[PDB]
RNA sequence: UCCAACGGGGCCUUUCCUUCUGGCUAACCAG
């Protein structure tokens, strides 16, 4: 038993995104150091594209199934 | 206790007090029985909410996983009183201390719909959507007896 | 509920409940319109063009973040498709099972999937032209 | 980007080789 | 195309037949009074609002005498749906008009057919369409209810012997629940 | 409650105190939401109106107190300060107490709500108003310093009238000794002449410290000022780092200084009336408002001074108020003042002819017909046009005559969208005064005269374009093209930064 | 594919009553099913109901209290008389005066009691008993 | 430099702007007399301005849970 | 600047011209905030009342502007808060809905004119709770970016809303008791 | 920390008034009513509660 | 003089410019 009209957070947090009784996106942007070059980069997460440095051409992400892999020495943070 | 809950006095047609949370509408409520200033109230919000009669305010307010159907005091110690709840359970709790339950009574297998103390304070019946009725000491958290 | 198929997936894109612009965005609307403009004359179709300002620039939903979809702000600045985009790229699809058709004559399954897609353009071209989006003497090949 | 871009999708790239071909 | 701008020639053709002999009066004044309530039935929102101007304007130039006249002549006209609104809208408007015009217990004769009008406006099916929040219309007739300050202008006209007509159809209801 | 205070106002007989210590019991905690609690405030007020002694009265006291200054509605806060006044007044009370209840009243005077420091203001105007002498000598000083800093410094143009309508009717009721320390704060700041601050702070206290006491009461801080307006007045030029706040303070102070006495009209006081001159052209646009006040005075009480006005200086004068009338903008009074000012002058000219009316007439016609700054010029035109028919009034029948031409020349394009139609009617006022001040045949004679000059002109140049197009077809082409750009440019549409949409002429500067 | 949104609604509310359920959620919501709840409550057959919005056709929660026999909806949404109404009463409900049947009409949806005392008609949209 | 308009309106002083701003104890200490500042004796000490009122429902959070701790104790009495 | 620059009305109220003046005073206080307070400006200003017994100060401005607006609104809120105390202060930019306006366009603003009352923080979600009686409870659920600001204005939203479309709502912070 | 106390002071407040003893003291009036002694010895109880607020 | 209900009258929520569809050549006929 649960309460259908108020579930708990946690029990949410586990549903498919489409399941949740209000449905939303499960993923974020990023903002993206440049390591050459130190400049802030917004990046999603799922990426599909290698998102480069305008100012380099340094690729940043590269694409995968899910969620983007972020280059090496690249550093990050939650925008 | 409806939309909202009010206290009201014989002689007067118009309710004499507006006691309320907030906007959420109150389900069930149940007078002390030693302390009589003291009420408590169930919301549709999973709520359960403690009043004094002396302030005119309410005092306390916790939420619970699901709703509480029925709440009864015990007659011999006022500050103790049982919630019939609809996971199944009746939580057994304390005025001052609200952030545990002292006790929980675990035998039925749908949603509990009333419950009630017996005047010596030693026991409690439950009855429930299942179609039973338990009955449980205060101190044993598995039921005795199903009629 | 795939057409033309058993599958049952249900993969897609959640649209967030809040519509407005994320509070961390804070860039222009007008340049957003411009890389909209310089991305569509290099050639690519707005699906691809919301890729990249998705994923590298921010822009959540261009809707969201100009109040115009890349269709309307395309269209404003004379960038127009000649025929819409998904049923542009059934006609591509068609053409390349129809060209590797010629040379392998025995692929049976492939001239299955043919009759599948060119059935797929004649639902889609009957709803354009419906709509007068579509000539109504437009005829697939 | 030069690799998803296409030839002939807009108007003005029909119009283009419409040019060319007369 | 030019009906609005016409219908104060109604006004007109009140005041050169008042001017006639008694018998022609009665043989004029019918007929005038009659084809303007007819406008009523129009489905033009702005026609029933000149409409009511010129119904205001020869009330004034009439009596108390003639509104019975006028009331009876409007029940006969508006009967069925939004027209039972535009009938309590538009006596309100002429007892509105009249305010200054009105001498005290003028508007006995007409004390009942008025509290039957409001009574059913306030608390009866007219009075409910009023508070039903399926019913969307734009008529300001139907949204607008007058029927409270119609029973202010009736309190201040009517004789106290008669003041028995207003409290009747509250007892009525007092004694159904409500 | 409403009951229960008409019991007790009328009938003779009374309740116990026990039952009235239990009301107020009652009414205590509730009373701290007001807004539905007036008609106990009345009961409170019976109580002390017959002044009943409760305990419980005096802790209604402090809670009404706070009442009178945080509470939102006006009528709560006009019945809890009643209440609280006449319980102040009245109730016994300690010294220490009374202290205590007074230190509250300047303190609160800073509160941050505006309402609450004006009903602080209803609260101390009472104690101003009616107070004993001895009671008033002890407050004098605290209540001085802390409402000239209400007055001196707060967000609200009315708490700072108020603050300045106390002080002028508590220094006149003030002691020998206890104004006498209101001299020395005024005399400090002004002083200061380090700080500029201190300096607006002197001379606007000094405003309030005439009208109240007079002047000559205090001979040394009257001079003080004079110092602080001359050395202020003098240094207006650009190298000049004085801030528009103190050259307008100067002129307000000086104003008021100038009603006060007539010794401003001796020759000693000529060099801070020069500088009066000077700032009718400041670049701020308050300080053209107060210095044209001041020479309006100047002009209308010119046989005041020992050293009358040099008909050059009049002339002077004159050229600068009809500059400050070409301003891009300016305001409804400045415009009436300047032109009040220019008739008094032309009187003087008529009466005695200057040979330096005729030529205000044509710089008159000049603003007029300028098409600088469009639109922004609806009140230099209109005070000009007004001008004019004042001036035909005043000038004699033959003298009109004689400038009749110059006056209706530029008004007959007027004479042939609001502000233009305001502008046209005045035209066609000032017309009708010009025709009621000639004859029938002089009228005519003047507007024949006009009417072919214009027409005249009209066809004149519109046959110098044909002859321009016929000898340089090229070049008048050109000349044309250049036309079609700039009309294009003032024709355009642009947004704004809020995306207003205007066409480029209809865009208004100063 | 989906043909009648409040047809799945009461399916799902009738299965959640044959089950034992105390509360059942319906996706996706709409006005006529929003109307029909309400008559519903008003009648006493289902307590309080909550809507969420999702910016999408919604969901509904509602509280079950045991006190539903059955409810369903007529498909064709067919036309009726002021006369035809006991015609229909007879042939839906188990008794006379035992259930309601519910039509929408020109005055709104409401209950066949209703609809003959304001005497209005219009189409049937279903049963509740 | 240029002319500043400052708006199209009449000069008002009470509008006029002020400063540094300065605060009272400023203007009080500009005697430096110390037989005038204590006449002032009501300027000097604590501020006793009032706090500006707090939102109800903030309000009333703080009352409930004082509430709370009164029942509290009223219903201890029966430990015994 | 003059408060009258910040001010589009031409002829602004008293509260105009003070908030202008706190406008341009922190404008001038500010070593480089000016450079992105002086291109805003506002439309005007609506002091209204609060249940608690304060006010509210509703800032009606342009809508491209409203952009920028919320770029700096955090930080000229709070200096706002604090020039004007017992005064909430919240950014709603003003669109047109004039065509008697329609109802779908009447909604569209409204709903707007919530999430820009509620800015900082982000609509959650809504909800409509239907009662027995017939009662509706209408409730948006907010999110926690900023708890413990909007904790102490959400009497404020409510009134303000009230008084803005005339519909009574319940702003509830989810993943907290209050 | 001045609105937890100031909200203290009033449940307080609003307790005592509460008190059935405080609802003894209503229960005569007029200045007619019969003084009980313990009325009496309040009404001393009340005269030092004055003085004491007077200062 | 202020406040709260209830009744009236005038305005406002519309800066300026472009922009209905269909025939035949910015016109001209139709809706
Ligand atoms: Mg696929
Ligand atoms: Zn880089």
């Amino acid at each position: 038993v649960q309460d259908l009209l108020h579930p708990t957070a946690a029990s949410e947090a586990r549903k498919h995104k489409l399941k949740t009784l209000v449905q939303g996106p499960r993923s974020y942007f990023l903002d993206v150091k440049c390591p050459g070059c130190l400049n802030i980069t917004t990046v999603f997460s799922h990426a599909q594209t290698a998102v480069t440095c305008e100012s380099c051409s340094t690729i940043l992400c590269t694409p995968t199934g899910g969620k983007a892999k972020l280059s090496e020495g690249t550093s990050f943070r939650r925008k | 206790g409806g939309a909202k809950i009010h206290l009201w006095d014989v002689n007067r047609l118009k309710p004499v007090s507006d006691l309320s949370w907030g906007a959420d509408n109150i389900t069930s409520l149940k007078f002390n029985q030693n302390e009589t200033d003291i009420l408590a109230s169930t919301g549709s919000d999973n709520s359960i909410v403690l009043y004094d009669l002396r302030t005119n305010s309410p005092t306390q307010k916790i939420v619970q996983t699901m709703r509480t159907n029925a709440i009864c005091w015990n007659p011999m110690e006022a500050f103790n009183f049982v919630t019939a709840n609809e996971d199944h359970n009746a939580y057994y709790y304390d005025m001052r201390n609200l952030s545990r339950s002292l006790n929980v009574f675990k035998d039925h297998v749908s949603a509990v719909m009333d419950v009630d103390f017996s005047p010596t304070g030693d026991e409690i019946v439950t009855g429930s959507y299942d179609k039973s009725i338990r009955i449980y000491k205060t101190n044993h958290g598995h039921s005795r007896e199903i009629y | 509920g795939r057409m033309h198929s058993a599958g049952k997936g249900i993969s897609s894109s959640a649209i967030p409940y809040s519509r407005n612009a994320p509070a961390w965005f804070k860039l222009s609307s007008e340049s957003v319109i411009e890389q909209i403009v310089k991305y569509a004359r290099k050639g690519l179709t707005p699906s691809q063009i919301g890729v990249l300002l998705r994923d590298a620039h921010g822009v959540t939903q261009a809707r969201v973040i100009t109040g115009n979809k890349i269709m309307r702000i395309l269209k404003s600045n004379g960038l127009a498709p000649e025929i819409p985009e998904d049923l542009y790229y059934l006609i591509k699809k068609a053409v390349s099972v129809r060209k590797h058709l010629e040379r392998n004559r025995k692929d049976k399954d492939a001239k299955f999937r043919l009759i599948l897609i060119e059935s797929r353009i004649h639902r889609l071209a009957r709803y354009y032209r419906t709509v007068a989006v579509l000539p109504p003497n437009w005829k697939y090949e | 980007i030069d690799k998803k871009a296409k030839k002939d999708f807009y108007r003005f790239q029909v119009r283009e080789r419409k040019k060319q071909e007369i | 195309e030019t009906i609005i701008e016409r219908m104060p020639i109604a006004e007109a053709l009140v005041n050169i037949v008042l001017g006639l002999t008694n018998d022609d009066i009665t043989n004029f004044l019918p007929s005038i009074l009659t084809n303007i309530c007819q406008v009523l039935r129009s489905k033009s929102e702005e026609l029933r609002d000149a409409v009511r101007v010129t119904l205001g304007k020869i009330s004034i130039i009439l009596g108390a005498e003639y509104l019975v006249f006028v009331i009876k002549e409007l029940m006969a006209t508006l009967k069925r749906g939004s027209q039972i609104h535009v009938l309590s809208y538009t006596v309100h408007y002429i007892l509105k008009s009249m305010h200054g015009v009105l001498k005290h217990s003028d508007l006995d004769t007409s004390s009942s057919m008025i509290v039957k009008i409001i009574m059913e406006n306030i608390f009866g099916f007219a009075g409910e369409e009023k508070d039903s929040e399926n019913y969307h219309t734009k008529v300001k007739e139907i949204k607008s209810n007058k029927s409270y300050d119609a029973g202010e202008i009736l309190a201040s006209n009517i004789s106290l012997t008669e003041f028995g007509t207003l409290l009747s159809p509250v007892k009525a209801l007092l004694m159904v629940r409500i | 409650l409403k009951f229960l205070s008409a019991f007790i106002r009328h009938t003779d007989s009374t309740l116990k105190d026990t039952a009235l210590s239990y009301v107020l019991g009652r009414v205590l905690p509730d009373l701290n939401e007001p807004s539905r609690q007036g008609l106990a405030f009345n009961f409170l007020k019976a109580l002390v109106s017959k002044h009943i002694m409760l305990p419980e009265l005096y802790d209604i006291a402090d809670t009404t107190r706070e009442i009178m200054v945080t509470n939102h509605s006006k009528e709560i806060r006009d019945v809890s300060r009643s209440v609280y006044y006449q319980f102040l007044m009245e109730y016994d009370q300690s010294k220490g107490r009374l202290e205590k209840q007074f230190k509250f009243m300047v303190d609160n005077l800073q509160y941050p709500t505006e309402s609450g420091r004006q009903s602080v203001m209803e609260l101390i105007n009472l104690i101003i108003t009616k107070a004993n002498p001895a009671l008033l000598s002890k407050l004098s000083s605290s209540f001085f310093l802390a409402l000239v800093n209400v007055s001196f410094n707060d967000d609200a143009p009315r708490c700072r009238e108020m603050a300045s309508v106390l002080i002028s009717t508590m220094l006149p009721k003030l002691e020998n000794k206890d104004l006498e320390i209101v001299e020395k704060y005024i005399a400090a700041w002004l002083k200061q002449v380090d700080n500029a601050s201190f300096l607006n702070l002197g001379l606007r206290t000094y405003k309030v410290y005439l009208k109240s006491i007079g002047f000559e009461h205090t001979i040394e801080l009257d001079e003080l000022a004079i110092k602080r307006i001359r050395y202020i007045l003098s240094d207006t030029s650009v190298g000049s780092e004085h801030q528009w706040d103190l050259v307008y303070s100067a002129l307000n102070t000086f104003s008021s200084y100038m009603e006060a006495t007539e010794s401003v009209y001796k020759h000693g006081f000529k060099d801070i009336w020069d500088g009066i001159i000077t700032c009718l052209l400041y670049p701020h646009s308050w300080v053209r408002q107060s210095a044209a006040n001041l020479v309006h005075q100047l002009i209308a009480n010119k046989d005041k001074l020992e050293i009358s006005l040099t008909n050059l200086e009049i002339q002077t004068i004159a050229t600068r108020i009809l500059h400050q009338l070409g301003a891009p903008s300016i305001p409804e009074n400045l415009a009436n003042v300047s032109i009040k000012t220019l008739v008094n002058i032309s009187i003087l000219w008529k009466e005695q002819r200057t040979p330096f009316i005729d030529y205000m007439v044509t710089r008159i016609g000049g603003i007029i017909r300028s098409d600088e700054h469009r639109m922004d010029s609806f009140m230099s035109k209109k005070a000009c046009i007004q001008l004019l028919a004042l001036l035909v009034q005043v000038l004699d029948e033959d003298e009109v005559i004689a400038e009749g031409e110059k006056i209706l020349l530029p008004l007959y394009g007027y004479l042939e969208d609001e502000e233009q139609e305001e502008l046209r009617t005045l035209s066609n006022e000032c017309l009708k005064i010009l025709e009621d001040k000639l004859q029938v045949s002089d009228f005519t004679k003047i507007y024949t005269a006009v009417k072919q000059t214009v027409l005249e002109r009209r066809k004149e140049r519109r046959s110098k374009r044909a002859i321009l197009a016929v000898n340089a077809p090229q070049i008048s082409a050109d000349k044309k093209l250049r036309k079609h750009a700039r009309s294009r440019e003032k024709r355009k549409h642009e947004k704004d930064e809020n995306g207003y949409y205007q066409r480029r002429n209809k865009r208004k500067r100063a | 594919t989906r043909s009648s949104v409040l047809a799945d609604a009461l399916n799902a509310i009738n299965n959640a009553e044959k089950t034992g359920k105390r509360q059942v959620l319906i996706r996706p919501s709409s006005k006529v099913i929003i109307k029909f709840l309400q008559v519903m409550q008003k009648h006493g057959y289902i307590g309080e109901f909550e809507y969420i919005d999702d910016h999408r056709s919604g969901k509904i929660v509602v509280q079950l209290n045991g006190r539903l026999n059955k409810c369903g909806v007529i498909s064709p949404r067919f036309n009726v008389k002021i006369g035809d109404i006991e015609k229909w009463t007879a042939n839906l409900l188990p008794a006379r005066q035992f259930g309601y049947v519910i039509l929408t009409t020109s005055a709104g949806i409401m209950d066949h009691e209703e609809a003959r005392r304001k005497h209005v008609s219009g189409k049937i949209l279903g049963f509740v008993y | 430099k240029r002319l500043d308009t400052y708006g199209s309106g009449e000069a008002n002083e009470y509008v006029l702007p002020s400063a540094g701003k300065l605060s009272l104890t400023d203007m009080m200490n500009v005697i430096d007399d110390r037989q005038v500042i204590e006449n002032a004796n009501l300027l000097k000490g604590k501020s006793s301005t009032y706090e500006v009122p707090l939102p109800q429902r903030i309000q009333q959070r703080h009352d409930r849970k004082a509430a709370y701790e009164i029942s509290r104790q009223e219903v201890s009495k029966w430990n015994d | 600047s003059a408060p009258q620059a910040k001010i589009l009305s031409q002829a602004p109220t008293e509260l105009e011209l003070q908030v202008a003046q706190a406008f341009v005073e922190l404008e001038n206080s500010s070593p480089e905030l000016k450079a992105e307070l002086r291109p805003l400006q506002f439309k005007s200003i609506r002091e209204i009342d609060v249940a608690g017994g304060k006010k509210a100060l509703a800032i009606f401005v342009p809508v491209p502007s409203l952009a920028g607006f919320h770029k700096v609104q955090t930080k000229l809120t709070r200096e706002l808060e604090k020039k004007f105390q017992d005064r909430h202060v919240i950014f709603l930019a003003e669109r047109r809905i004039l065509p008697r306006p329609r109802s779908r366009t009447l909604t569209a603003v409204h709903d707007k004119i919530l999430e820009d009352l509620v800015f900082p923080t982000e609509i959650v979600g809504k909800r409509v709770r239907y009662l027995v009686g017939g009662n509706k409870i209408q409730k948006v659920l907010l999110d926690s970016k900023d708890v413990q600001q909007i904790d102490y204005k959400l009497e404020s939203f409510q009134a303000v809303y009230n008084k803005l479309t005339g519909k009574q709502i319940v702003f509830e912070i989810p993943s907290e008791t209050h | 920390d001045h609105d937890i106390a100031r909200a203290k002071e009033r449940m307080t407040l609003k307790h005592k008034t509460n008190s059935k003893w405080a609802k003894d003291m209503i229960k005569h009036g007029m200045t007619n009513d019969a003084e009980t002694r313990e009325e009496m010895e309040e009404m001393l109880r009340q005269g030092e509660r004055l003085k004491a607020k007077m200062l």
